[PDB]
């Protein structure tokens, strides 16, 4: 017998296992640092968007311009001589 | 000749193809001494294909550059040019072998279906009631056009469709 | 949520509403069957689509036939 | 006696209590961790878990990748900078998965607890603490990776 | 008279096993079922394994309507008890669900008035076309 | 051909860049 | 308590009842409605569930059926030793083995396909021989063709006694449930009177005949000199000359010195580098020591006296914490029903044939099993297969045992009930085991490939790339072959020369040489565990959710086999208990195929082939763990190269299996129409047909049905196993026939 129908909140098991009460076990001194950090970049379409748009030019960048290609037919690649087939 | 082909006896590497196989058979037989079956057994073969290649010259089969006996299906071309035993009889022939057992398959179904229950008797086959089928079937030809004129072949309208 | 609708053709044999894992189809009296009984499908919400009742139809074509729908959390039977 | 028993009372919720579920240790343990706790801010998850999750997978990176062999200490930098990129990668993933679960005016959605008390809701729900916590996220993530490299060229 | 509220009638005895309630129950409808006993015996349980069933009045949690039937179709047709079940979701708010009506659907009452009837043989059904673009579920709406 | 810088500067842009984005908006739009 | 307890004239033996057939099951007794009818005949003639209730009903016609599977085996071996009396060419084989190939069937000379006769040895033609009867009636002293027909009459004699046997034990008299459930007097007698006592049988036979005659043969005499076997032992002094302990009679054994016997009771290990089998002196030693064994290990169960232990008492004495109520069930379960008692017989005994064929190929234990390699692989992917199915068949009975057998008031809280319980988590777990190895067993073939093919080869995982060996598993030969030292302080040697041994020749073949593991050996043992593990997922998700599964909550009311539920849910297409062995073929299929084909071309590669002297070339030239790494390498240096001795055969005596070759690709190929069909379109396209019948009133009075869903799934299953097992068997003999 269990019931408590009044409350279905213990009637589904539906308990956070593992969540702790805890306030924060963390030190103040790098606390303060931190906490005003997080906030430069709060919002929802116009930061995502800066990771897409301003983020993933470095493979657009450095792709091109920096000369750390290894066997790239873009840059090093096809130094050596050319295969020709059997007829031309 | 006909088709751009030759006659099998007279042809070149139907000649070859006969002849190879002997010495290919023979230098086998030649690691059996007489004394052994496998001697005999490979002898026997040898004289057993000459003998086929001595009727497919004679029968005059027709074969290409390959050397390998080909057909000819039309009639006007079999029949005038005088080799139409490749087909043109013989589909004679198995039109009488299958239309038989077509026909005395037909036979049975109807002498089986006014029963109490034609089921059980289509399972276990009671042989004298097929063996006169069997018997009734010879002379399809002439049972299946009259079959046909009378009406008595076809089921005619009664049967079931869908829509 | 699938669509179950039922016809004239009905015997009212009740073998249907036997067959409903969840209970949809339920026999409402009627006054022209030989038994003078016919069933019907209040809920369209909780036909799973099972078709067990299209199997139990003794009626040659079927009284009931079940059209699928869309299908919500119960019409697909989600236990997630 | 018998060790293993159904969570906490009723038997007719889908998992049952063993060893690793409820016990001293596991129950400690799992909680202790920068996750489930409900008493610290999002921010300050992100800055913890994301600041781990860089350094260790600099590693794979910074060992085996495509280039294993330099004289300037390049194939360190290729590793650190690609393993930079699932720091940037995964900074598009946490964010999007805020903008679909959560709404902004929905409420926290969260349980109450283990047993019988009902406390306050995981502060980490709705689109504001989620969010809080990807740029934590996002600014841990690029420390990992770098004592990552730090600890490459020096230590 | 059909419907009834839910007293307190105590759970079977069981010892816990992962088939049952899941994240379902907390944003969405689950049902519970009520029947009574006479002896106690052991009967299957439809989310797997087996469980000890009261001397008296019983409620269970089930996640499914199917898995609801079920189990009336086992106690009914095995230990031949009556039962009844409900639909209970977060809200607050529980359905009575199963014999609406007071009698179980598979046997004649007066009173149900029946929906989703054709008063047409089947084949005397409406061709898509005579439903084109106008647009209704099927030619068997029309 | 001349133009030799290009494919550097596209194929990852139209290999990893426009894939990323298309990916993150397609979803976006898959639940409002 | 144990007695015999039989009736008396249960049945009538007549054939009242073969004229009507289907008079068992009362549905099927109603004769043909339809076509099914005639189907669904034959799928309940052996389910003995369906036709009766009792167990003595049921029982005996179980127990009366083993001997009809035991008079067809005896009928079978009979007709092996015939045709090897009177169409081998044994005798030749027998006195020069290291040349003739083996054969025995000769094929009649009509239809221009005498042919197949090949050209082997002894003045003899004949097909060739894989299974390796010559090389064990060398191994039992059988040297004339007289004692082949001996064998041949008496194994046909006992056979027809079987059958007696048979008849008179389910139609005369026949035994009550109360004697099929003594487990303890079964067991007792199983244990001791078969393996026990036919294990010494054997010792007797080998001492007195096989041990005297394969040393008169590797001594150089032939099988004209050889003494009768009833010289041996009716001859002491003539025995004692080989070996000179029998002059010491029986006394050393009942003195109780056994060391007197050290000349023909050896402990040797190793293999005799003459016959290249195992010493055949210590295989006496062998079986002896083991029947000792037995007869001592068969006397643990009580029967009448109250000496040893009951069954019931052993399982219920054990329970721990975890467990609950421990093995409280299982006894009677395991007396009261046959599906449950044939799982766990198949699951063991089909996996044991597995093993086996790992020993016979590590040791082969017969003489000149070396010089012969098609008789080494067709008797390791033989037995393989024959342990593969049988597996499976656990995977079957056990869910056949949840449906229909089980009942929930005999356990309750027990192990078999706390499974059922938590049964989610483990399907979980396997099924994240097998995607874990999904990627790291099978993808880094693809890394290979790739890695490969973009020309960067410093990257694919090898021998002079990245190092990935298999340390446990060459540390284990290490130790194997450090053994004949401290851990086996008596022997010649160590076990076997697939550790750190030497290698063996005869007749300028390799008998076995060590075999190295490198890189691509350690790759392919996690195929192996992928594919176990995927085809363990499909066979237990079968046995947990036969019952009831979430989604389907009465799933045991709708049977063992049973087609989807409904269309709805999405459709519960295939869920039933059936149709996870439905699938659990392919995987069974997939996962032994590639066990061979690691065997097959590892052993040819690291092992087969003639000795050289210098460079002991193998067949392949050694190449595998640098061939193959990625699946690169699997088409071209194994099925593309392997494959051109049976494509290149047509006038050869091999050729059959050039036919045999396409002919299981047409089979095979010719499945996927009943895997990818469904029956609706089947069914309605047969009533176009009846139109045509109609309309010429041929219509037949059994109504043409189209094959049912698990009907169309068998079919389907049948021959997509089946051309494709026929396959590897055309590709291997065609294979090492023309190169070993
Ligand atoms: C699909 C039906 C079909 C077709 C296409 C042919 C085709 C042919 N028939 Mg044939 N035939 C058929 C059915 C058919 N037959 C049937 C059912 C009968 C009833 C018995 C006949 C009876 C028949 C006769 C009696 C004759 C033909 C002839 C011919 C040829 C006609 C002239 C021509 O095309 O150039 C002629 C073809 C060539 C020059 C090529 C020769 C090919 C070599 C010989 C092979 C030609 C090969 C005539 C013929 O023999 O032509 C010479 C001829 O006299 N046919
Ligand atoms: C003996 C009875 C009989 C007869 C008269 C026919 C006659 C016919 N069948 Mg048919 N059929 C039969 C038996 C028979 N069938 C059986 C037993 C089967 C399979 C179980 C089929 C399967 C079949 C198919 C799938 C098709 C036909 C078709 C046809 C028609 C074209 C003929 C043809 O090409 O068939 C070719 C025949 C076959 C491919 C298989 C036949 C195999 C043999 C003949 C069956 C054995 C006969 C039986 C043992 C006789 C017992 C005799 C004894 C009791 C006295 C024709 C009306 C075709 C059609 O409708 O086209 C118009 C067609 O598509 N039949
Ligand atoms: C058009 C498609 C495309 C392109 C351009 C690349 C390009 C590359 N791949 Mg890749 N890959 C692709 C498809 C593609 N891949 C697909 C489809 C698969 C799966 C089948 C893979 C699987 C794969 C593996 C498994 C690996 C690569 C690697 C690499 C790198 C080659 C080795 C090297 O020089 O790294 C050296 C790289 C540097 C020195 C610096 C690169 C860092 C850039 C400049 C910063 C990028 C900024 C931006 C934030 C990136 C995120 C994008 C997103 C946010 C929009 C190169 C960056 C290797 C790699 O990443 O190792 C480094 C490697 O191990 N690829
Ligand atoms: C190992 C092979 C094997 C064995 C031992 C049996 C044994 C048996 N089968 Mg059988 N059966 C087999 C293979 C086998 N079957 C196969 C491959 C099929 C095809 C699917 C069948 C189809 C089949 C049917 C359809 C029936 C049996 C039946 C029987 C039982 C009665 C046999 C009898 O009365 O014969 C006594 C006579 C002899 C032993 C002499 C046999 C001589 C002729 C030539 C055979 C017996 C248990 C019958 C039964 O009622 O069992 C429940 C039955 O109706 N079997
Ligand atoms: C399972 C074991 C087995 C197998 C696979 C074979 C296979 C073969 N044997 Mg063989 N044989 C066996 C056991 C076996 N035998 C045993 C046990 C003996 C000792 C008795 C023999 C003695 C033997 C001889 C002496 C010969 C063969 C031959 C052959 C070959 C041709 C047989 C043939 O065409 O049949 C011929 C078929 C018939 C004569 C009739 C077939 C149809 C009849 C009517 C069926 C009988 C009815 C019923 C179903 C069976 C008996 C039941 C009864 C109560 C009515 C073939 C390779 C021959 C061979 O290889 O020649 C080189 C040959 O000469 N065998
Ligand atoms: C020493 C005593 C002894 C021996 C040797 C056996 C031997 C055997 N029993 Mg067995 N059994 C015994 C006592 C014994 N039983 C007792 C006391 C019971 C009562 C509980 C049973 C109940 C029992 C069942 C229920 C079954 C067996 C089965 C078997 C066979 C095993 C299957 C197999 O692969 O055989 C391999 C076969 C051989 C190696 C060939 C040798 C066979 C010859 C005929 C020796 C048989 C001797 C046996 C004791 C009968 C002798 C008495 C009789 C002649 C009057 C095998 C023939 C199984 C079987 O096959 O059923 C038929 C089976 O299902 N037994
Ligand atoms: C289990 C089967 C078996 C059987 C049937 C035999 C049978 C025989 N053994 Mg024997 N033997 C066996 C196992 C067996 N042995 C084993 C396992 C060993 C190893 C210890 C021996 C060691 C052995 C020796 C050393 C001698 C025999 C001898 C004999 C013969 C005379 C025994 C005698 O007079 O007994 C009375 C009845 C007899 C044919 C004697 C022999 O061959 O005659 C000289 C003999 O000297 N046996
Ligand atoms: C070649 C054909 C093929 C393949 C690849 C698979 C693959 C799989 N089957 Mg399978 N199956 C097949 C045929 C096949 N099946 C057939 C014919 C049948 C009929 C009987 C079945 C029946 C069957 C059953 C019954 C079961 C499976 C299961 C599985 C899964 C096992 C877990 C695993 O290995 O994942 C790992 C993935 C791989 C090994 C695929 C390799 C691909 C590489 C490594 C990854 C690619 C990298 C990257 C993503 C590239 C994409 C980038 C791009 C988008 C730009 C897996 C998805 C089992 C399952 O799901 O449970 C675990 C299961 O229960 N299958
Ligand atoms: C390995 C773990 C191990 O061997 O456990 C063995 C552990 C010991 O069980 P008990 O000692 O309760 O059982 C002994 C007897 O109950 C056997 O009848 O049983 C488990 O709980 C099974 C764990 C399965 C869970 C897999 C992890
Ligand atoms: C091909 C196919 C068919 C059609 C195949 C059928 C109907 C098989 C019927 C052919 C049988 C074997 C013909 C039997 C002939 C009789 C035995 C008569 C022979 C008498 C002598 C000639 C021996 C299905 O019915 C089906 C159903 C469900 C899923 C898949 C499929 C499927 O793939
Ligand atoms: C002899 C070989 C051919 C086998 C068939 C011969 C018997 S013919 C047999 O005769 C029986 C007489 O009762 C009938 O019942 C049965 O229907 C009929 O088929
Ligand atoms: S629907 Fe079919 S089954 Fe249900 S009542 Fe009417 S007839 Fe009987
Ligand atoms: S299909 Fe819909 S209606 Fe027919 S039985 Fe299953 S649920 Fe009831």
């Amino acid at each position: 017998r269990y019931f408590d129908l009044d409350d279905l909140e213990n009637t589904l098991g539906s308990w956070d296992m593992y969540g702790q009460e805890d306030q924060k076990r963390y030190p103040g001194l790098q606390n303060e640092f931190f906490e005003r950090a997080g906030e430069s970049l709060t919002r929802r379409e116009a930061i995502r968007s800066v990771l897409f748009l301003g983020g993933g030019g470095a493979l657009l960048a450095w792709g091109a311009k920096g000369a750390s290609d290894v066997t790239l037919p873009i840059t090093v690649g096809p130094q050596k001589g050319g295969e020709k087939g059997p007829k031309g | 000749d006909i088709a751009g082909l030759t006659p099998c006896s007279e042809s070149k590497a139907f000649k070859r193809r006969e002849n190879k196989e002997v010495k290919s058979l023979q230098k086998r037989m030649a690691k059996y001494e007489e004394g052994s079956a496998p001697a005999l057994a490979l002898q026997a073969t040898a004289e057993r294909t000459q003998k086929r290649f001595e009727f497919y010259g004679k029968s005059g089969l027709l074969c290409g550059n390959d050397g390998l006996p080909h057909l000819i299906a039309d009639p006007g071309l079999a029949f005038r040019y005088g080799h139409a035993g490749d087909i043109m009889i013989p589909t004679v022939l198995f039109i009488y072998m299958a239309g038989y057992t077509g026909y005395a398959g037909r036979e049975y179904l109807l002498a089986t279906r006014g029963e109490k229950k034609p089921t059980q008797k289509e399972i276990i086959i009671d042989v004298p009631l097929a063996l006169k089928c069997v018997a009734g079937s010879a002379g399809w030809p002439l049972r299946a056009f009259n079959d046909l004129r009378s009406g008595s072949l076809l089921e005619k309208e009664e049967n079931i469709t869908v829509s | 949520s699938h669509n179950v609708k039922i016809y004239d053709t009905c015997i009212g044999c009740t073998q249907c509403v036997r067959a409903c894992p969840t209970d949809v189809l339920e026999m409402v009296p009627w006054d022209g069957c030989k038994a003078k009984q016919i069933a019907s499908a209040p809920r369209t919400e909780d036909c799973v689509g099972c078709k067990r009742c299209e199997t139990a139809c003794p009626t040659d074509f079927l009284s009931v036939r079940v059209y699928l729908g869309a299908e919500t959390t119960r019409s697909m039977g989600l236990a997630y | 006696k018998q060790v293993i028993q159904p969570i906490n009372g009723d038997p007719f919720i889908g998992m049952l209590e063993t060893p690793v579920t409820s016990a001293p240790i596991v129950a400690g343990f799992l909680s202790n961790l920068p996750a489930y706790r409900t008493g610290v801010s999002p921010l300050l998850r992100g800055v913890e878990i994301g600041l781990t999750h860089g350094f260790l997978v600099a590693g794979p990176f910074i060992k085996l990748g495509p280039l294993r062999d330099a004289a300037g200490g390049a194939a360190e930098t290729a590793g650190c900078l690609s393993g930079a990129l699932l720091v940037i990668i995964l900074t598009a993933c946490l964010t999007i998965y805020g903008q679909a679960t959560f709404e902004d005016d929905e409420p926290q959605i969260g349980v109450k607890t283990l047993s019988g008390r009902d406390i306050a809701r995981d502060p980490l729900q709705s689109a504001e603490g989620w969010n809080e916590f990807t740029s934590g996220w996002l600014v841990g993530g690029l420390s990992g990776v770098a004592w990552a490299y730090l600890c490459t060229q020096f230590l | 008279t059909p419907p009834q509220l839910d007293p307190n009638t105590p759970s079977p005895i069981f010892g816990g096993s992962t088939g049952g309630l899941l994240r379902k129950a907390q944003v969405e409808e689950f049902y519970v079922i009520t029947w009574e006993a006479k002896k106690e015996q052991i009967f299957e349980m439809p989310t797997g394994g087996a469980a000890i069933m009261r001397k008296g009045p019983n409620l269970l949690k089930l996640a499914r309507k199917e898995q609801c039937l079920a189990l009336t179709t086992q106690l009914r047709t095995k230990f031949k008890t009556d039962a009844c079940f409900y639909r209970v979701f977060p809200s607050g708010e529980v359905q009575y669900l199963h014999p609406k009506d007071g009698v179980y659907p598979e046997k004649v009452n007066a009173g149900r008035e029946g929906a989703n009837q054709n008063m047409r043989s089947i084949g005397e059904n409406v061709n898509p076309i005579k439903v084109k673009f106008t647009g209704k579920i099927g030619p068997f709406d029309v | 051909m001349n133009a030799a810088y290009l494919p550097s500067i596209f194929v990852p842009l139209v290999g990893l860049v426009f894939p990323a984005i298309a990916m993150a908006s397609a979803f976006l739009y898959i639940e409002k | 308590k144990v007695k015999v307890i039989v009736d008396r004239n249960t049945t009538d033996t007549s054939f009242e009842k073969w004229a009507k057939p289907g008079h068992f099951s009362r549905t099927l007794a109603k004769g043909p409605t339809t076509t099914t009818w005639i189907w669904n005949l034959h799928a309940d003639a052996h389910d003995f569930d369906s036709h009766t209730s009792d167990l003595e009903d049921i029982s005996r016609k179980v127990f009366s059926a083993h001997f009809g599977q035991l008079g067809i085996i005896l009928i079978w071996l009979s007709g092996m030793y015939f045709h090897g009396a009177r169409f081998s060419n044994y005798e030749a084989w027998l006195s020069d083995p290291t040349h003739i190939k083996p054969s025995a069937q000769v094929v009649w000379p009509i239809v221009g396909q005498e042919i197949l006769n090949g050209d082997v040895g002894g003045g003899f033609q004949g097909i060739q021989i894989t299974s390796g009867f010559f090389q064990l009636w060398r191994a039992s002293g059988i040297t004339s063709e007289l004692e082949l027909y001996s064998t041949a009459l008496g194994g046909l004699l006992l056979a027809s006694a079987m059958f007696f046997a048979g008849w008179f034990h389910y139609h005369k008299a026949a035994p009550k449930l109360e004697w099929f459930q003594n487990v303890e007097s079964m067991m007792n007698h199983h244990l001791a009177g078969l393996l026990g006592l036919g294990s010494l049988g054997w010792a007797g036979h080998q001492i007195h005949l096989s041990i005297p005659i394969n040393k008169l043969l590797d001594a150089g005499v032939d099988p004209k000199e050889i003494p009768l076997p009833h010289e041996f032992l009716l001859n002491r002094e003539l025995m004692a000359g080989l070996y000179p302990s029998f002059s010491a009679g029986l006394k050393p054994f009942f003195t109780l010195n056994w060391s007197e016997y050290s000349d023909f009771l050896t402990f040797k290990g190793g293999l005799n580098p003459i016959n290249g089998g195992l010493w055949l002196t210590d295989i006496a030693h062998h079986h002896l020591a083991i029947a000792v064994l037995f007869i001592i290990a068969g006397h643990m169960y009580r029967t009448n006296w109250g000496i040893g232990h009951s069954m019931k008492e052993i399982l219920e004495s054990h329970k721990g914490p975890f467990t609950g109520a421990g093995h409280q069930g299982l006894y009677e379960i395991l007396t009261n029903s046959w599906h449950a008692q044939l799982a766990i017989n198949l699951a063991l005994f089909g996996s044991l044939s597995i093993i086996v064929a790992h020993h016979m190929y590590a040791m082969p234990p017969y003489p000149y099993l070396a010089t012969d390699y098609g008789t080494q692989l067709s008797l390791f992917t033989h037995h393989t297969w024959i342990g593969g199915f049988c597996i499976v068949g656990a995977g079957a009975h056990a869910a056949i045992f949840m449906v229909r057998d089980y009942d929930p008031t005999n356990n309750y809280n027990n192990l078999l009930d706390r499974v059922i319980r938590h049964r989610d988590a483990i399907i979980s777990h396997l099924n994240w085991v097998c995607i874990f190895l999904g990627f790291h067993s099978f993808g880094l073939y693809i890394h290979n490939d790739t890695m490969s093919a973009l020309g960067r080869p410093q990257d694919m995982f090898s021998d002079t790339t990245i190092q990935l060996q298999p340390i446990f598993a060459q540390w284990i030969q290490s130790i194997h072959y450090a053994a004949p030292q401290l851990t086996a302080p008596t022997a010649s040697a160590a076990t076997s020369l697939t550790w750190g041994g030497d290698i063996v020749s005869v007749g300028g073949k390799v008998a076995m040489m060590p075999i190295s593991l490198g890189t691509s050996d350690f790759m392919v043992h996690h195929i192996h565990a992928f594919t176990i593990h995927v085809t363990a997922l499909i066979l237990l998700k079968g046995v947990l959710y036969s019952r009831s599964s979430r989604l389907i909550p009465d799933k045991a009311n709708l049977g063992f086999r049973f087609p989807c539920d409904g269309p709805g849910r999405g459709g519960t297409c295939q869920v039933s208990a059936w149709d996870h062995v439905f699938l659990g073929l392919f995987w069974m299929y997939n996962s032994l195929s590639i066990v061979i084909f690691h065997f097959s071309w590892k052993m040819q590669s690291d092992v087969w082939g003639t000795v050289s002297e210098s460079g002991v070339s193998h067949i392949t030239g050694g190449n595998f763990a640098n061939s193959a790494n990625a699946i690169n390498g699997w088409l071209r240096d194994f099925l593309w190269a392997q494959s051109s001795q049976v494509i290149q055969s047509y006038g050869s005596a091999l050729s059959a299996y050039g036919l045999v070759f396409l002919g299981a690709h047409f089979v095979w190929a010719f499945s996927l129409m009943f895997l990818f069909s469904g029956r609706g379109y089947w069914q309605e396209l047969i009533e176009s047909i009846l139109w045509a019948h109609n309309k010429l009133k041929v219509a037949p009075a059994i109504q043409p049905r189209a094959l049912s869903i698990t009907q169309g799934r068998a079919v389907g299953v049948a021959h997509y196993i089946f051309g494709g097992i026929v396959t590897t068997w055309s590709f291997f003999l065609a294979r090492i026939i023309a190169v070993g």
